[PDB]
């Protein structure tokens, strides 16, 4: 209902899941327990919304060899974790891409982004910025000395 | 009736800028120990009373996506995650051929 | 100096596919994406993708979604595309191209400064106006392109038998080793290119781009 | 209104003139304040002077306030062409509001074209005559209208001289006349006097 | 340093109540008062109020006690210094000595002894209180004619006749030919119905070369009408040099 | 505008497609993008109710 | 009433003035990852000597405000006394002032306090 | 005429007296290998502080020229007002003078204001 306020007010929205690439950017990669999860968002970013009780389980892979921030010369071995790990999360807000070179059609279709993790952080700091302060302000007055 | 230039110091005059931005993480967190989690072994502790002062009548143009703050966060996990991992074990001799087969299942 | 280096051109025939390459060279590849757009003679130029080398992340135009797979290897700095289902639609010149603005803070995308040699494959808005321009060498030509949409704006110079070169961007700023003859200029949705005092290596097709949009181009020749 | 302005008064090109501004004591002057504003006819009002002797933002230093115990002037040192106008004087305070004047007429000390009643006005049918003057001086103009050399005294009527943007004056006269008037004579005039000056204008529906 | 514009003249009967707005931009909306002065042509120049659209203080004139309500909308930011913002006003009990000119203006400073003093002025909005109904106009084609014969000049225009109320603005060719224009002032008939006219001089050469459109509009009819003023004149004078 | 010496606690959570553990958006769910009409750049959405 | 750090930052210049003191406080405040907040608070500190240094060599020294023997330019924005201080904040000065900052300076640290002190000193010998 | 920074350097101490608006205002100015100027400009603004700080306990404060209540000892090299401002240069000076410069600080920070001021704050009483 706020897609419809930027692409047209009666138009249809798709939901498709990545296009390919690393794995690090076709699933949903994060951290729990110690562990690198790396999870199937093919459940979530599968519909189609015209103008008008259970769980859905994905499938997670984990690595325990990860590059991440696409660094090289450093791979990092995260060490096993003993005993079932449990870990609930908040999704907050999601990271998506619109399909190009559309022209004819009035339908958009958005699919699951991210690698640049710099998008992590705008999230969190597009109500902040940084200012200094410059004290030293002259102006006008009828005062003097003699 | 002709004016003088006068000198003030310490008027609200801010232009938009870049710094070395440093860090804070509470007085609790520092309890957790377990020999330096994550970052905090250093940090200053945060101000247990932060203050809020909200600029009346002020208007200012903010900008998320040529905001350097993300920069220098960015830059600041890198380093932090090649600082925590500088004095680990390193397994250079663990690229050995790997006689490997199925789990028993 | 920022170089894409392309494979040649082919003949396929219909149903078959077809893969190209395109090494990059003279800056971090990781920086930006690479982009990949036909030219068909005659036809408004399409953009097909873009990938970021960081993470292999990619975006598809629609029309080719299902038959495109674009990817790259890191460690040779070549991106890599492959287009299955091939139909006599798909003739056309092959390009890889990357934005102008490239540092390791940000980028822009669509300033395509870089392109590649082209791959001629061979298999069997924005309205600018003129379609058309015979002008003398001295005269000066005002080609026009009327958007809907607004944003930097860009202008390319297409030679017989060249890769087309980035001419001005964000609609009035000229690219390194442009002369003060061209210009650009703006009014409402209208953007004129002029080019004043024309000489023989001025001629050839122009083209008008807004995003991955292009005009339909304007043949300039000699007269 | 209870201030009280003076009626009209004048001056030369290149010299000064004074407006008055008085009043009972519950406006002016003691403990008030008073401003002055260029209101022309159907056009904004400028501020001039504000706080007694204050002048506002962008005006020329040709303009001077004075305000004594009780009343207020206003002195407008070389006058142009321009200053002839309305001026209005405004006691006030800082928490009450404005009480206005009753104005001051400042005095600083032709093109005829008589167009014929069209076609589509003769299938109606009626017959206007419009008579319309333009870039004269000082507006004083007198119109009289002649039906084929003769007095006309019905359905005469003249606008009031206004002043253009070419520091000029225009107006307008129309004669309203019937079809059978305007096929049964040969010619209809419209006469303008100005400073005894006689010009006139004739049209004639024979031709 | 902004710019006010206010709506359009509308006609009201009285006993009935009218809402005119007064849009600011080009500054700080909240940082001046929002003065409403009106001007009739029996009592003159009268100060009706103000309203700070900041807090929301008003402060009216005992003679508007207790039939104008005053109303702000919020503050539009536009830089860190301008903005743009809508000031409304709702005057009821309308009668036949109401009818004149509005104006809304915006304050001198914020602080000292003149800071709701009216500073910076609209257009005005003239508003019309009366039973008398509402007659469209009847525009005439006015027949271009000889103003120099050897300068080669002429005047051609358009003839609002009978209309009511005040006022109706004249444009030519959709506000592309403002040169030469002159619109004069209408006059009262006896009936107390108005009638100006508009005549622009324009040369004699001109006449395949530019199309003379005539656009009348008369808001409170909610009519326009757009005459072609026929370039072919029937002036003697003129015909000599055609 | 309100000055600030210290921003609130920001969790570093390292995450992709899926924002973890964020700030909740204000009444609407909010959309940011950098240039809508160009399909480059990502479209950061911000959730107003968490999803468990 | 206070406002606090950066208070009436929309407020006129002349409601400003009174926050001088407010602003002028916390102005100065008082392995590796250390180090980068000791370079920050050694600019800081570059930074407050290098005003007081300008202040100084003026004709001020004595913070706050001082008065000055320079005549306003016109061209340098030709406001009035009561447009400047009632109706203009200190950004939206300073935004208009930033062209003739560094001439102003020139006229206030030479032709002042190296003309003004050595006359002083050649009235204080007699 | 300016000679520049150190200009006088030759010329008597009459002379070079008119040259202490020169070097006083050149004094202050405004990974590895980037830190040899840190240290440096950091231990150049504590010479700084040191000197003004000596210059400010002192009967001085505005610095330049001050006077001060001390008695000229004739053991400090007995010199004459016409030897010394028309015949010397500053090194010649203090090249004799640093044995005693010590002795005449500590007759300055101690026996002046501290038992000026405090007779000020007997005399601003009443
Ligand atoms: C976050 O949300 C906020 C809302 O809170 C939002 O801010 C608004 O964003 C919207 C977009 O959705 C804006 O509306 C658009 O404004 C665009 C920019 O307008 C500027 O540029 C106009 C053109 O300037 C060039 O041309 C003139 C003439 O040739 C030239 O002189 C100048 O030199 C310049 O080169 C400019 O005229 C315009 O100025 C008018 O408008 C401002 C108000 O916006 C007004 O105050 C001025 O007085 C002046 O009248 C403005 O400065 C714009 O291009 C666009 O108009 C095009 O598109 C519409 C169709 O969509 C077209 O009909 C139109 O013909 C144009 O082609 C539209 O008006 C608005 O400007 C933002 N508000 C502010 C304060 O910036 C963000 O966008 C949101 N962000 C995200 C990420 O979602
Ligand atoms: C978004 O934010 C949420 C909110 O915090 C966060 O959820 C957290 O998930 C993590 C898992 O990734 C949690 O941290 C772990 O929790 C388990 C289970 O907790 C139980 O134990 C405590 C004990 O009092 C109970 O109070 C609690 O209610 C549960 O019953 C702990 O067992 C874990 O402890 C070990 O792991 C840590 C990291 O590995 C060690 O630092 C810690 O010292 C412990 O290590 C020791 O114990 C192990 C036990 O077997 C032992 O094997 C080890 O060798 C070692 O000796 C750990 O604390 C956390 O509980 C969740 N938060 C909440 C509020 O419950 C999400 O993770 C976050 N999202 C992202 C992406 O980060
Ligand atoms: C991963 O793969 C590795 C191999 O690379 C595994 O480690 C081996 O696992 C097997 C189990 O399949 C182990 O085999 C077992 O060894 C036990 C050791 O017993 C010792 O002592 C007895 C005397 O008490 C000797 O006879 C014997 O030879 C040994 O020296 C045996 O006791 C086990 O026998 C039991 O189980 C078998 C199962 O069929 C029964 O038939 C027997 O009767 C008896 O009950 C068994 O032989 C082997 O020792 C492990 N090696 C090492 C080096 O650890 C993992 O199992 C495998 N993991 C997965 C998940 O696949
Ligand atoms: C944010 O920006 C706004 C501007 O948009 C500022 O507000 C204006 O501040 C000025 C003064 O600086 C105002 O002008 C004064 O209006 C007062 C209205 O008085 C009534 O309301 C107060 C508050 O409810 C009551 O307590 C009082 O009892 C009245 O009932 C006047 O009393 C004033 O007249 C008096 O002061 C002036 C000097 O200003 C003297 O010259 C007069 O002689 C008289 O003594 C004056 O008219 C204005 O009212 C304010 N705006 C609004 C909407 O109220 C803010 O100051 C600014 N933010 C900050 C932090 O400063
Ligand atoms: C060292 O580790 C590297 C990981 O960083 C390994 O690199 C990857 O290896 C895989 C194969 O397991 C490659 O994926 C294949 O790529 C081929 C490309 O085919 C074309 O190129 C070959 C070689 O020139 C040519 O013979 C063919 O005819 C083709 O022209 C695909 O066809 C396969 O389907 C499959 O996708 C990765 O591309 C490669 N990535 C990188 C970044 O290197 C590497 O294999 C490891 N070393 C060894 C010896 O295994
Ligand atoms: C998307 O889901 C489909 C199932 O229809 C699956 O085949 C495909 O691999 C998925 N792609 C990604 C990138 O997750
Ligand atoms: C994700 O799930 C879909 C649906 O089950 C499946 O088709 C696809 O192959 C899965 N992707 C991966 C990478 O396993
Ligand atoms: C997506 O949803 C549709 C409709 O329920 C279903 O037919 C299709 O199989 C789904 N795709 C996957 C990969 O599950
Ligand atoms: C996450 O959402 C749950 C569900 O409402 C809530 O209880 C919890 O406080 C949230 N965590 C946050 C906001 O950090
Ligand atoms: C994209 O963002 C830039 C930066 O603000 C802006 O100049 C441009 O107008 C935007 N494009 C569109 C189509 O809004
Ligand atoms: C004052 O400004 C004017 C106009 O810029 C200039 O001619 C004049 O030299 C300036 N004088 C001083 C003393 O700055
Ligand atoms: C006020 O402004 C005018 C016009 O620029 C100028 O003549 C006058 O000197 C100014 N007065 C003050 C007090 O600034
Ligand atoms: C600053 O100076 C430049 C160059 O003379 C000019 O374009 C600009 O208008 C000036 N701005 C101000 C605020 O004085
Ligand atoms: C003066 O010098 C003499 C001899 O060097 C010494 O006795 C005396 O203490 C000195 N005076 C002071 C005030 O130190
Ligand atoms: C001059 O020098 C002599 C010899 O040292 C000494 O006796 C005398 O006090 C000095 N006089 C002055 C005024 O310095
Ligand atoms: C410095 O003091 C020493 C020790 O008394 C002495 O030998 C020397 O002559 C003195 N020098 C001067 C220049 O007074």
């Amino acid at each position: 209902k706020q897609l419809r306020k930027h692409f047209g007010n009666n138009t249809i929205i798709r939901f498709a899941n990545s296009s390919g690439g690393d794995l690090e950017v076709t699933t949903h990669s994060f951290n729990c327990g110690g562990e690198f999860f790396y999870c199937n968002t093919s459940g979530l970013f599968n519909s189609t919304w015209i103008s008008n009780n259970d769980s859905i389980t994905l499938p997670c892979r984990i690595k325990q060899i990860i590059n991440m921030w696409q660094r090289i010369g450093q791979a990092m071995y995260a060490p096993p974790i003993q005993g079932v790990i449990r870990c609930v999360s908040n999704i907050t807000g999601l990271i998506l891409t619109r399909d190009g070179g559309a022209n004819n059609t009035s339908t958009e279709t958005f699919r699951p982004g991210g690698g640049d993790m710099r998008d992590n952080w705008r999230s969190e700091l597009y109500k902040y910025k940084v200012v200094k302060i410059e004290p030293l302000g002259v102006a006008p007055t009828r005062c003097k000395r003699r | 009736e002709n004016l003088w230039v006068t000198v003030y110091y310490g008027v609200p005059v801010w232009k938009d800028a870049e710094t070395t931005l440093f860090c804070a993480s509470d007085a609790k967190a520092y309890e957790t120990e377990k020999h330096n989690v994550w970052a905090t072994c250093a940090c200053v502790p945060t101000d247990p009373n932060p203050q809020e002062i909200h600029l009346e009548n002020v208007t200012e143009e903010f900008n998320m996506w040529k905001n350097n703050m993300v920069e220098q966060m960015h830059t600041d996990i890198i380093s932090l995650w090649d600082q925590s991992l500088k004095p680990c074990v390193k397994l250079t001799p663990l690229c050995v051929t790997l006689q490997c087969t199925n789990v028993t299942n | 100096q920022v170089r894409l280096s392309q494979s040649g051109g082919q003949m396929k025939k219909p149903g078959e596919s077809m893969r190209l390459s395109c090494r990059a060279s003279g800056y971090e590849f990781l920086n930006c994406p690479i982009n990949w757009i036909r030219l068909a003679p005659g036809r408004r130029p399409e953009w097909m993708g873009w990938l970021k080398p960081r993470g292999g992340a990619v975006n598809y135009a629609r029309k080719f979604q299902g038959r495109v797979t674009m990817t790259r290897d890191v460690y040779s700095d070549t991106a890599f595309l492959e287009l299955r289902s091939l139909t006599s639609d798909d003739t056309a010149v092959y390009f890889c191209t990357r934005g102008k603005y490239c540092t390791a803070r940000d980028y822009y995308n669509w300033d395509f400064e870089h392109w590649g040699r082209g791959a001629p494959v061979t298999v069997s808005v924005l309205t600018q106006s003129p379609a058309t321009l015979s002008l003398s060498p001295g005269e000066t030509a005002i080609i026009s392109c009327r958007t809907s949409q607004s944003g930097s704006l860009a202008w390319y110079q297409q030679r017989p038998g060249q890769a087309p070169r980035l001419v001005i961007y964000s609609g009035s700023t000229r690219a390194a080793g442009i002369p003060d003859r061209f210009s650009g200029s703006r009014w409402g949705a209208d953007y004129n290119l002029s080019i004043s005092n024309l000489e023989s290596g001025d001629f050839g097709v122009y083209y008008c781009q807004q995003y991955e949009f292009f005009g339909q181009g304007t043949k300039v020749q000699v007269d | 209104s209870v201030l009280t302005q003076s009626a009209s008064v004048s001056g030369s090109l290149g010299q000064s003139v004074t407006i008055s501004c008085t009043g009972p004591n519950s406006v002016c002057c003691s403990h008030k304040s008073i401003s002055w504003y260029q209101w022309p006819p159907g056009r904004a009002p400028t501020l001039i002077i504000y706080e007694d002797n204050e002048r506002a933002p962008g005006i020329s230093p040709r303009f001077s306030g004075y305000k004594s115990y009780w009343s207020a002037y206003l002195t407008i040192s070389d006058l142009r062409p321009e200053d002839e106008t309305t001026y209005y004087c405004c006691s006030y305070t800082h928490n009450s509001g404005c009480v206005f004047g009753t104005g001051t007429k400042v005095s600083v000390l032709p093109s005829v074209t008589l167009f014929p009643p069209s076609s589509e006005e003769l299938q109606a049918n009626k017959a206007t005559l419009v008579c319309l003057i333009s870039d004269f001086y000082p507006g004083a103009v007198t119109v009289a209208w002649k039906a084929d050399s003769s007095p006309v005294k019905a359905g005469v009527e003249t606008t009031t001289p206004s002043k253009q943007s070419n520091n000029k004056y225009a107006a307008s006269s129309y004669l309203s006349l019937t079809p059978e008037q305007w096929k049964s004579h040969r010619s209809y005039s419209c006469q303008v006097t100005h400073e005894g000056s006689t010009v006139e204008k004739t049209v004639a529906p024979t031709e | 340093q902004g710019q006010l514009v206010q709506s359009g003249a509308e006609l009201k009967k009285p006993g009935a109540s009218v809402k005119i707005s007064c849009k600011t931009s080009g500054y700080r909306f909240n940082f001046y008062h929002i003065n409403w002065i009106r001007q009739t042509a029996g009592r003159g120049p009268e100060w009706m109020g103000w309203i700070s659209p900041y807090s929301g203080d008003k402060n009216l004139a005992p003679a508007f006690q207790d039939r104008v309500i005053m109303t702000t909308d919020t503050e539009v930011p536009v830089t860190s210094f301008t903005s743009t913002g809508a000031a409304y006003m709702e005057i009821r009990n309308l009668k036949f000595d109401d009818t004149g000119t509005y104006f809304c203006a915006k304050g001198l400073l914020r602080d000292g002894s003149s800071t709701w003093l009216p500073y910076l002025w609209g257009q005005g909005t003239l508003l019309t209180v009366s039973s008398a109904s509402t007659k469209g106009p009847s525009v005439f084609p006015l027949a271009p004619s000889s103003k120099s014969t050897s300068g080669g000049t002429a005047a051609l225009g358009c003839l609002v006749k009978d209309y009511f109320p005040e006022p109706v603005t004249v444009s030519w060719n959709s506000g592309a030919l403002t040169s030469g224009v002159h619109t004069f002032p209408a006059v009262l008939q006896s009936s107390g119905l108005y009638s100006l006219s508009s005549v622009v001089t324009v040369p004699s050469s001109s006449l395949g070369t530019q199309t003379y459109i005539c656009n009348v509009n008369h808001k409170p009819s909610n009519t326009k009408v757009d005459k072609r003023v026929e370039p072919k004149s029937c002036d003697k004078g003129l015909e000599v040099l055609f | 505008v309100s000055t600030v010496q210290c921003t609130h606690g920001i969790k570093p959570v390292v995450s992709t497609q899926l924002l973890l553990n964020g700030s909740l958006a204000e009444e609407e769910v909010m959309i940011r993008s950098e240039n809508i009409t160009n399909n480059a750049k990502n479209i950061l959405v911000q959730f107003n109710t968490p999803v468990q | 009433v206070f406002l606090g750090f950066l208070g009436a930052a929309g407020s006129t210049m002349g409601a400003a003035s009174m926050t001088l003191t407010v602003q002028a406080r916390n102005l100065l405040s008082g392995t590796v990852w250390g180090i980068k907040q000791l370079q920050a608070r050694v600019l800081a500190v570059e930074r407050y000597l290098r005003d007081q240094q300008l202040l100084g060599i003026w004709g001020c020294s004595g913070k706050l405000i001082c008065c000055t023997n320079v005549p306003w330019n016109s061209s340098w924005s030709n406001r009035n006394l009561s447009e400047i201080w009632d109706n203009m904040t200190w950004l939206q000065w300073d935004k208009e002032i930033s062209n003739y900052t560094q001439i102003i300076y020139g006229l206030l640290e030479e032709s002042q306090n190296q003309q003004e002190k050595n006359e002083q000193d050649l009235l204080a010998l007699d």
